């Protein structure tokens, strides 16, 4: 048919797209560092992480509006890691892990919203 | 091919401004020379009246849907002739159609007495399935 | 009685006034006709004042 | 490179425009009839095979620009004066003058030709499920391929010029 | 279908940052 | 700001067509022009649209005639009577000076607009759209109109 | 004239197209967060945008969005 | 235009009601003009015994 929530899971898939580049983008700024300036790679990589929180909070707003709390809770322990990095403002073993499990579940979550959308619409 | 002879005018900047003239949205760049502020007004004009009479059909639509009756009573169906009602080939149905002395049901029994399409059926449920 | 109520068109049935038709190029050619008119005009003034400019 | 996919151009959108002008297979009404431009050859109307030529007899303008298609045919006749403008760039070279009046041809065409259309069907409708034939799309190409043809051919006098 | 118009133009633009990006 | 006879009609042109005018004028006396040619095109396009909206909603169509006395001076449509009758006797000797010149219109048409019989005068009024127009019995012209 | 649920959807539509033009303009003039939607607000509301897009990628967004605002206005009238 | 955030607020909210304000306008007067077209005399006995 056509709701508020089918709306809502459509959007997700032209952002989330965004946020997977982001991630992608992550793993080589820490891949250049991992080899060796020093300065523009980790002033670029501050550029980068605002707009990758703040576009997660819309997917936290949006499905909020939407009356979709099933899919909210795979959702808020990714804003709840913002957090701990905001409150607080070797290294390079421990953030390449907090990296890697981004690309997966940016990935995992970004199918159900490419089949969640299908049970909504053609279920007319 | 007119702002071009020999400006900001390529063949990627002329496309979006036209779109954007046609949406009534406007640009920055606008046509610098007399030919193709001519261009501009022309189109502007012609977007004008599409976008004017578009915002008219749709209004002149959603009335149209908006004013609608379904037929309800008797004397509505009387008067409405694009539905043809028909009864039981041989009932009671036709007997007092056929001795109604109220102007209401004697136009509905002229009307379906003389109709070239089948006006009476004899089972109920051809009726039905018809 | 014999003649208006034996009669074969009603005047309700006949004033649907639903379903209008949608609007086809039929009725708005005449705004193209003025938009191609107009692009060979402008064609056709640039075409003269280059030749003026050249001279 | 561009000054080889021009002439090229020409005779593929000269060559295209008179095939769809010349066959009779444009719209398609209903027995289920194929339509044409200058006449339709029936079908499954009492006969097995019918062609005739239709009869179209201050709106009289508007019958015999329908009925004596020019607007249609000129685009084609525009399509060959430039396709040969365009032919002038090995003999009487270096005038960086001709290439020029090609680009007018090749797009007063296209002006020509969405005419022709505009024409044609304020006509046909003055229900029916009509739909276009395949015949009736090639005409569409002869506009498309008139205005690259049109950006391609003032680019190099422009890239001359420059 | 508006709505539909919409998400598509969204996402032909991120294919065609995508291309344009990785042009360079 | 220039302002000039041509900048001055392209802003005229741009804030007609509710597109984005390029400048602005500077002076009090060029802004008050400026917005009271802004507030006559936005009432024009909106009673324009308004009628537009209007025309397609609801439809009125008007007879093109109205009484015999109108189409005597109009003389735009052919009309036509029986070959011998009643109608034919009337109008050939008749005093007033309107039936007189239906009559000696009648007379000299081409083509002949009398008819035979009264099915072959309906059947060319049903034919012609409005070029037609026969001149038949009241009862007559009532039972045909409800038929 | 238009439902709640309508009224929902465009409020997001336009942060989600706002959204989208700032993440394009990125990539590469200025449409930061804050420019994207004083553009996006200006051309809802049908009145004359301060800049237009540059890029092919941020041209698209704004006439997509410009078709949006027209079918939409012009339903509510 | 404004290039402060709050005098960006006061031109939306401006917008925003000068739309529904010319929407209202246009949508009404159409309104105004239907209504007056779409109206028919008393005529017959007919019309008069139900008006
Ligand atoms: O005494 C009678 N009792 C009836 C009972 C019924 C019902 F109970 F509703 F079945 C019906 N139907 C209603 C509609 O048509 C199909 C059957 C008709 C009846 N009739 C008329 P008949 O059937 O034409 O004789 C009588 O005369
Ligand atoms: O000689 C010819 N020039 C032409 C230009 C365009 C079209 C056309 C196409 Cl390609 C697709 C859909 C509708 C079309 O015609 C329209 F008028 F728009 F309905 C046909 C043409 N034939
Ligand atoms: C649609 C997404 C396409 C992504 C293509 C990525 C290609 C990367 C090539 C270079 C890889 C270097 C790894 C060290
Ligand atoms: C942008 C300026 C457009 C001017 C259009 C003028 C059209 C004139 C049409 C005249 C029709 C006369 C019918 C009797
Ligand atoms: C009344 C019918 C008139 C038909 C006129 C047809 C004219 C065709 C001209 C073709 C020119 C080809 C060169
Ligand atoms: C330019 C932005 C304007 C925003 C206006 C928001 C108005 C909200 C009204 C809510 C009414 C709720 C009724 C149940
Ligand atoms: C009108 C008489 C000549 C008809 C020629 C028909 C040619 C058809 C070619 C089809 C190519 C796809
Ligand atoms: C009724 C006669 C029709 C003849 C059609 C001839 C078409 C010639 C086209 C030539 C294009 C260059
Ligand atoms: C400086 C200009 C002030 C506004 C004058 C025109 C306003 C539009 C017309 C208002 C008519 C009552
Ligand atoms: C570069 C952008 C070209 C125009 C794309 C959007 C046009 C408006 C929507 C059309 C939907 C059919
Ligand atoms: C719908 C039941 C749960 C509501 C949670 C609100 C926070
Ligand atoms: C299809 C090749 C061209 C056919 C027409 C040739 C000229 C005819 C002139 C009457
Ligand atoms: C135009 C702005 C509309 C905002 C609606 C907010 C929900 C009622
Ligand atoms: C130099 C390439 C121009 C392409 C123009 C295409 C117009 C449809
Ligand atoms: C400032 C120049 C004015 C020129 C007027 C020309 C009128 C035809
Ligand atoms: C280019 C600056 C982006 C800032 C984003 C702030 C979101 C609240
Ligand atoms: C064929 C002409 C291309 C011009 C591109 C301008 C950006
Ligand atoms: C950078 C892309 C330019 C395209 C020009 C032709 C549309």
């Amino acid at each position: 048919a056509f709701t508020f929530a089918a709306f809502c899971y459509m959007l997700t898939l032209v952002l989330c797209a965004s946020l997977i580049f982001f991630v992608i983008w992550h793993i080589i700024a820490f891949d250049e560092l991992r080899t060796d300036n020093i300065e523009r790679i980790c002033c670029l990589l501050r550029k980068l992480v605002v707009p990758e929180y703040s576009i997660h909070g819309l997917f936290c707003l949006m499905f909020l509006c939407a009356a979709e709390w099933v899919t909210l809770g795979l959702n808020i322990p990714l804003l709840f890691y913002h957090l701990w990095r905001y409150f607080h403002r070797d290294i390079l073993n421990y953030c390449q892990k907090e990296s890697w499990c981004k690309l997966a579940f940016y990935l995992l979550s970004f199918f159900y919203y490419l089949y969640s959308m299908v049970y909504t619409l053609v279920s007319f | 091919l007119v702002s071009r002879f020999s400006n900001e005018f390529g063949i990627f900047n002329s496309l979006w401004f036209s779109l954007g003239a046609f949406m009534q949205q406007g640009c920055d760049i606008s046509p610098r020379s007399l030919s193709g502020r001519i261009v501009g007004g022309v189109w502007w004009f012609f977007t004008l009246i599409i976008i004017s009479s578009y915002t008219a059909n749709l209004a002149a639509f959603l009335t149209v849907e908006r004013m609608v009756s379904p037929i309800e009573s008797a004397e509505d169906l009387a008067k409405q002739t694009e539905i043809a009602y028909g009864t039981l080939e041989a009932g009671s149905t036709k007997e007092f159609f056929r001795r109604s002395k109220i102007a209401v049901f004697e136009k509905m029994w002229t009307y379906m007495k003389s109709a070239e399409p089948s006006v009476f059926v004899r089972t109920t449920e051809e009726g039905m399935i018809r | 009685k014999w003649w208006y109520d034996k009669g074969e068109c009603g005047s309700g049935g006949g004033d649907s006034k639903e379903k209008t038709s949608a609007l086809s190029l039929s009725n708005v050619a005449g705004v193209f006709y003025i938009l191609v008119g107009g692009l060979g005009l402008a064609m056709l003034v640039a075409l003269i004042e280059f030749c003026y400019k050249s001279r | 490179v561009q000054v080889l996919l021009t002439t090229i151009g020409a005779f593929s959108a000269f060559g295209l425009m008179t095939i769809a002008i010349s066959t009779d297979y444009w719209l398609y009404t209903r027995g289920l009839t194929h339509s044409g431009l200058w006449r339709i050859c029936c079908l499954e109307g009492l006969k097995r095979g019918v062609c005739v030529k239709i009869n179209h007899f201050a709106e009289y303008l508007l019958r015999v620009v329908r009925a004596s298609s020019i607007f249609p045919i000129l685009s084609a006749i525009l399509l060959l004066l430039g396709g040969v403008c365009v032919a002038a760039s090995r003999v009487y070279k270096s005038k960086r003058n001709i290439i020029l009046g090609a680009g007018i041809l090749f797009v007063a065409a296209g002006l020509s030709n969405i005419i022709g259309v505009i024409v044609y069907i304020s006509a046909n409708a003055g229900k029916n499920h009509y739909s276009y034939g395949w015949s009736f799309y090639f005409g569409g190409l002869s506009f498309i391929l008139a205005e690259v043809i049109g950006v391609l051919a003032v680019n190099i006098y422009i890239e001359r010029s420059r | 279908g508006v709505f539909y118009i919409l998400i598509g133009g969204l996402g032909l633009a991120m294919l065609v940052a995508l291309i344009e990006f990785c042009y360079k | 700001n220039e302002f000039g006879i041509f900048n001055s009609l392209w802003f005229s042109l741009g804030a007609f067509m509710r597109q984005g005018c390029d400048i602005s004028p500077r002076s009090l006396s060029g802004r008050i022009v400026g917005g009271v040619w802004w507030f006559f095109t936005l009432i024009i396009i909106s009673s324009y649209t308004a009628n537009l909206a209007a025309f397609l909603t609801v439809e009125r169509m008007v007879s093109p005639i109205e009484s015999a006395e109108d189409l005597s001076k109009q003389t735009e449509i052919a009309y036509g009577t029986l070959d011998s009758g009643s109608t034919k006797e009337f109008f050939r000797r008749s005093k007033i000076a309107v039936f007189d010149k239906m009559w000696t219109y009648m007379r000299s048409a081409e083509p002949s607009v009398f008819v035979r019989t009264t099915a072959e005068g309906v059947a060319r009024v049903r034919k012609s759209k409005g070029k037609y127009a026969y001149l038949l019995e009241s009862t007559m012209n009532e039972y045909i109109e409800q038929r | 004239p238009l439902a709640y649920e309508i009224w929902m959807c465009i409020v997001f539509a336009y942060i989600g197209v706002s959204v989208v033009l700032f993440l394009v303009s990125r990539f590469s003039n200025e449409f930061g967060i804050f420019n994207s939607l004083w553009f996006s607000l200006g051309a809802f509301m049908r009145q004359g945008c301060d800049i237009s897009p540059r890029s092919l990628s941020g041209r698209i967004v704004g006439g997509v969005w410009w078709f949006f605002t027209l079918i939409i206005i012009s339903s509510y009238t």
